[PDB]
This record gives C-alpha cells, structure tokens and sequence, in this order.
C-alpha cells in the first residue's frame, strides 16, 4: 500500500527582567548580578 | 472517506479484505429464478 508522507509535524513542549529595570541601581562597585538559569530570554526588551 | 472523517484496515495496512467476487445482485437473481424452477421441477 501507499501511505502520505509525514509533514506540518506538531511538536509540545520566563525569568522576569524587572528588578533589573526597577528601583534605584547601585553604584559600579555595589554591581548588582542576577541569575537566570533554564528561563525564556527577550533580547529585544532589553 | 467516513474513516477519514473520523473500515481501519487500509489505514493499519496490515491485512487487505477482498471482495467475494460475486455481486449480490447478480446471486439473489440465480435464487429467484431457482424459486420458479423448483414450482416447475416438483
């Protein structure tokens, strides 16, 4: 037999930025650094 | 085409079902002129 070929597969599978962005910045040697890990990132909000 | 609005078997492949060969038609035909034959026969 003749069977379709396979296509239009479907396939199933947030860290917040806004402390970054919010309150007041510390100085340069009072750097602040926050840790993301295993999180979607939106390079374009930035 | 009601499967695919959803027999199964041309989907699994696996095993084809075949046609008897015969048309029921044509079989219920060769009973009705037997059932004329047999008032004739006895």
């Amino acid at each position: 037999s003749f069977e379709a070929k396979p296509s239009g597969s479907v396939v199933e599978q947030e860290c917040d930025f806004s402390p970054l962005l919010s309150g007041t910045p510390p100085q340069v040697y009072n750097f602040k650094r926050l840790v993301f890990t295993n999180c979607n990132y939106n390079l374009t909000k930035l | 085409d009601d499967c695919m609005q959803q027999i199964c078997a041309q989907y699994v492949a696996g095993y084809k079902v075949l046609p008897p060969l015969m048309d029921v038609n044509m079989e219920a035909a060769y009973t009705s002129s037997l059932l004329g034959s047999i008032a004739g026969v006895g």
